């Protein structure tokens, strides 16, 4: 569980792990959800630091003077539902469900949320696989 | 925003 | 970067971490930080999901109806301020600063939180090193 | 710790 | 991402 | 509470 990290400190192993999957634990039971994205009419719950942690997008907006307060947010009624919950899903588990018929989707989502390794990762994907 |  | 998980989907090796990584920045930078944690004299500002995410105690504290919109938490004010800032710290961080002249502060702020790992750990160093 |  |  |  823990090991002799090369500074002097103990680090412990499944630490940040834990940490999202209790994350993830909370957004399920809907504790301390303080935004609702709305991606036309879909609606999904969600904490504005771990959008913050994971999208260049969210960091902008919620770290403006207008916008930080806002507890809802709606997104460009184009982008795909199903992409954005995709990316949703991997911003609270590290797992992306990429699949033949949702890879532009989530391509496309993830350029919108400023998210550039998951973006490469697409890229790489169509690439390694054309 | 609201949500309805 | 990534790899094929066990399941369909594609695993993210560092999200876990970077996640973590940015949350503890935006605690540097006091940015979305909706608590201060009051031990004695000393003032520490944190990220309520965080602590909830960590923290036996702090999930039953934000999860209870009058205290949840608290601002401000009082902690026993025999809890040692440096064994508080090492868990928090540890955390935002997955590293804790465990040394002879802390552990025992640390393990007991440990049992006060209900990190119970932690507290496990520090039983550890001390019969290991005795 | 586990969030129940 | 990186927050900065 | 509140912070001084």
């Amino acid at each position: 569980l823990y090991f002799q990290g090369a500074d002097s400190c103990i680090q412990f192993t499944r630490h940040a792990s834990d940490v999202l999957l209790n994350l993830n634990r909370l957004r399920s039971r809907d504790i301390l959800t303080d935004v609702v994205i709305v991606v036309s009419r879909e609606q999904f719950r969600a904490h504005k630091t771990v959008l913050m942690a994971c999208s260049g997008l969210f960091y902008s907006i919620f770290t403006d003077q207008l916008k930080c307060n806002l507890s809802v947010i709606n997104l460009d009624p184009e982008i795909n539902p199903e992409g954005f919950c995709i990316l949703l899903d991997f911003m609270y588990t590290s797992r992306l469900n990429l699949r033949e018929g949702n890879i532009m989707a989530v391509m496309a989502t993830a350029m919108y949320l400023q998210m550039e390794h998951v973006v490469d990762t697409c890229r790489k994907f169509i690439k390694a696989s054309e | 925003w609201r949500v309805p």
